[PDB]
RNA sequence: CACCAACUUCCUAAACUUAAAUUGGGUUAAUCUAUAACUUUAUAGAUGCAACACUGUUAGUAUGAGUAACAAGAAUUCCAAUUCUCCAGGCAUACGCGUAUAACAACUCGGAUAACCAUUGUUAGUUAAUCAGAAUAGGCAAUAAUCACACUAUAAAUCACCUAUAACUUCUCUGUUAACCCAACACCGGAAUGCCUAAAGGAAAGAUCCAAAAAGAUAAAAGGAAAAGAA
RNA sequence: AACUGUCUCUUAUCUUUAAUCAGUGAAAUUGACCUUUCAGUGAAGAGGCUGAAAUAUAAUAAUAAGACGAGAAGACCCUAUGGAGCUUA
């Protein structure tokens, strides 16, 4: 549907130069001090969440290897040693995932 | 095409006296060829237009639009360089004094349709100018109180001239 | 009460049967915001059948079901169920990622089992009595 | 018992009388030549010499409009990785196409948007004695098939081998890839034959919301045109 | 005739559409427009004329019943001491 004639440039700029077309300023932004950051007050800090999905990447890597097979879940809990922690008797009746890398300074 | 945005960028100034003030820092930054819409662009130029380098640094990174993703990537590359060569002491000491986009050249094609019909496809470009001015941005408008408002209605009234009488 | 999603009631079940077997498997899944509450009732209300027994049939049916790959059913009555014993609730922690940047900007979240042996997530931490307005705060609460 | 109001009229300076086919006369922009001028001019001689309007022609850029419009199953331990949910015409040859094949490298253009590539660049490829394509002169032939037997029929349906002549030791050439072709398209349909029906082949979900209205489908308290029978 | 949500008499759910985010991006159209209501005038006739009336600016969202709506050489029939073409033995 076309108007009867040409829409004018001044027509056309007064509508998109409303405000309400205009894009708004956010004040909702926070700083992060686990990561030293921008956030969100209702958002959570991506830079310190993202070494967490990596590490459980690589903790999820080591468990996959020691399986061996799919469909192999264990009945028993399961935990995960580091590096300078040994196995000790609490461990016992829990599936043990051993880490080449030493114990996180997060992770605790 | 015209790049006259960078050539105002290399206007050096006569070295200025002892006896002269410091002169505020001005860089002209732009982004020739954007596979983006000018006027989707320009609604984020508006908006930043008079604010601090840090704040709409801050307002960029929580935007969703594709082209708040190039303006920070342009406002962080202006930055740089006016450390680098505009000889900008502090950082955080850089407002956005202007902000604008352009059109830029764009490429023809024909859209076919399923059913013998046919379009014009376009390929749209543009251009995106900034230029920064060392300092805070300028404090902001103040809305006239009633007292200023009507103080300049009686000038007005006794600034009127009588018309054709002696 | 229900969110509308799906092509059908079959597939919303089926996709949380779905989700719900990956939260098992792995104990922690980032999925969409929307996905994670909806299916943060299931996870909780299938601990408590964990709870209920092991010997308790209705509790096979239900997880044979819900949990495609048979594995987890034995995890389920003798890892979960042991781990939330002394918990009354709130076994999944359900937490809103900033949304993923492919396009659609979908609203991400990531729902995790408690007591887990992954790494903790970052969790929101409230301010210390330590701050001036806690310590003012304190101040009138000796004084009552 | 007046005033207002037309260039009618007067007044200062000037001027010397009021529709439109047609007809007489005086100038002029531009370009070139002759001869001059010399911040862009003159006198002559010339012409593809002046466009808001020929269903005029070409190019640029607007408006409609950032509007119509368009799109990928789930999780993870990861795009030649696993597992889960769900779908059910698949594989060969013919024809056609002609490198669209594959690896790598790119992320601009092409895919009717991306991701990813089918795009861009580079390099590779399709293997044949077996698969496929690329001597002569005479003499002389009654009876279909149908499990061909019986059995009938009408619609009427089968070189060889002999006699002579001539030659006298051979494996090359060419085709071989592919998700492919004809439909302006990565089209929705068109496309011969054999096998077989999932062991082969696949994904309806760009995200969020759960508006109204609209479209399709399912369900109905009581009723039954306000089951499939007759005229 | 029956049958059934076709309907008496509608309601509910699912899918599509819908609404929001992001990416991409046409078409018919277009004298210019600072684009109002009422009565008048006029050729059936006025957003733009006469006289009244109303009126911060800019935006935003919904519906097609009537004006026996507006219209074309659409549709239909008939005529000619109208033309012209055609056939001739
Ligand atoms: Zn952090």
């Amino acid at each position: 549907a076309a108007p009867k004639n040409r829409r004018t440039i001044e027509v056309n700029r007064c509508r998109r130069r409303n405000p309400q077309k205009l894009i708004k300023i956010k004040n909702n932004i926070d700083i992060c001090p686990e990561c030293g950051h921008l956030k969100q007050k209702h958002v959570l800090c991506g830079y310190c969440y993202e070494k967490v999905r990596q590490e459980t990447t690589k903790i999820r890597q080591q468990i996959g290897a020691q399986e061996g097979g799919p469909f192999r879940a264990p009945s028993v809990e399961t935990m995960v040693l580091y590096t300078g922690e040994k196995p000790s008797e609490k461990d016992q009746g829990k599936r043990i995932v051993e880490r080449n890398i030493k114990r996180p300074s997060w992770f605790t | 095409i015209s790049r006259k945005w960078e050539k105002k960028n290399k206007i050096v100034y006569p070295p200025q006296l002892p006896g002269e003030p410091r002169r505020p820092a001005e860089i002209y930054h732009c982004r020739r060829q954007i596979k983006y819409s000018k006027d989707k662009m320009w609604y984020l130029a508006k908006m930043i237009r008079g604010m601090s380098i840090d704040q709409a640094l801050a307002q960029l990174e929580f935007n969703d639009k594709k082209g708040a993703q190039i303006i920070k990537e342009v406002l962080l590359e202006a930055q740089d360089m006016a450390v680098r060569d505009h000889n900008v002491e502090f950082r955080s000491n850089l407002h956005i004094a202007e902000s604008t986009s352009g059109r830029g050249q764009c490429l023809k094609r024909i859209r076919y349709h399923g059913r013998g019909r046919f379009g014009i496809m376009e390929k749209v470009y543009c251009h995106y100018f900034v230029k920064l001015v060392e300092g805070p941005p300028p404090p902001p408008e103040v809305p006239k109180t009633a007292v200023d408002h009507a103080k300049d209605y009686i000038q007005q009234l006794r600034s009127r001239t009588i018309i054709h009488t002696l | 009460v229900y969110r509308r999603l799906g092509l059908g009631p079959e597939s919303r079940i089926h996709l949380l049967r779905n989700l719900l077997t990956g939260l098992v498997r792995h104990e922690r899944i980032e999925a969409t915001w929307a996905r994670a509450d909806e299916m943060r009732g299931y996870a909780e209300k299938l601990i408590d059948y964990g709870k209920l027994g092991d010997t308790n049939e209705r509790a096979m049916r239900m997880a044979d079901f819900w949990l495609t790959e048979k594995d987890l059913i034995p995890k389920l009555f003798k890892v979960l169920a042991p781990r939330f014993q002394g918990q009354n609730g709130n076994y999944t922690r359900m937490l809103q990622i900033p949304n993923r940047k492919e396009q659609d900007r979908a609203k991400m979240a990531v729902i995790e089992y408690k007591g887990n042996y992954l790494p903790p997530l970052p969790l929101p931490h409230r301010d210390s009595n330590l701050t001036l307005l806690n310590q003012l705060l304190l101040g009138l609460q000796q004084d009552l």
